[PDB]
C-alpha cells in the first residue's frame, strides 16, 4: 500500500583501495572476538559439566 | 538373593557408568586447562599431554568393556515357578507352628 514496488535497482561503485591500515586491525580484532568466544566457550562448558 | 553371575554383571555395568563419569570429569579439566594454555602461561603445558592421553584411554576401554558386555548378551541366551512349591512351603511352616503349639515347654 505504501508505494508501487520498483525500489531496488542495480548500481555500481568501485572497491576502495586497500592498504595495511584496516585489514591487519580487522583480523587481529577478529582474533580478539574469537578469543572471547573461546573464553565463553570454556566457561559455558565448565558450567555445563 | 540373585545368583552371583548377575552380581558381577551389575558390578561391571556400575564400573562402566563410573568410568563414563570420570571421562566427563576429565573432559571438564581438559577444557579448563586449554583456557589458560590459550591465555599464555606455558607452565601447565606438560600436564596437557597427560590429560589428553588419559582422556582418550578412558574413552576407549570403557566402550570396549561395554562391547564385551553386549557380546556376553549374545551367548548368554539359552543359559510362577515358585508357586509350584509355594503352597508346600506354606504347609511346612504351618505344621512347624503346630509343633510350637503342641509342646508347652518351647513357648518361652
Amino acid at each position: 500500500k505504501v508505494v508501487k514496488p520498483s525500489s531496488l535497482n542495480s548500481d555500481k561503485i568501485p572497491y576502495v583501495a586497500p592498504t595495511k591500515k584496516e585489514y591487519i586491525e580487522l583480523d587481529i580484532l577478529n582474533k580478539g572476538w574469537k578469543l572471547q568466544s573461546l573464553n565463553e566457550s570454556k566457561d559455558l562448558l565448565r558450567a555445563s559439566f | 538373593m540373585q545368583p552371583p553371575y548377575i552380581q558381577e554383571r551389575l558390578k561391571s555395568l556400575n564400573d562402566i557408568e563410573t568410568q563414563l563419569c570420570s571421562m566427563l570429569q576429565e573432559a571438564s579439566q581438559v577444557t579448563f586447562i586449554f583456557g589458560e594454555l590459550k591465555r599464555g602461561n606455558e607452565s601447565v603445558k606438560p600436564q596437557f599431554e597427560n590429560h589428553v592421553k588419559q582422556f582418550y584411554e578412558r574413552l576407549d576401554k570403557s566402550t570396549t568393556q561395554l562391547r564385551k558386555e553386549i557380546q556376553l548378551l549374545d551367548e548368554n541366551v539359552g543359559t510362577n515357578k515358585k508357586a509350584l512349591g509355594q503352597d508346600t512351603e506354606k504347609m511346612e511352616e504351618q505344621l512347624d507352628l503346630l509343633s510350637a503349639i503342641l509342646d508347652p515347654s518351647k513357648s518361652k
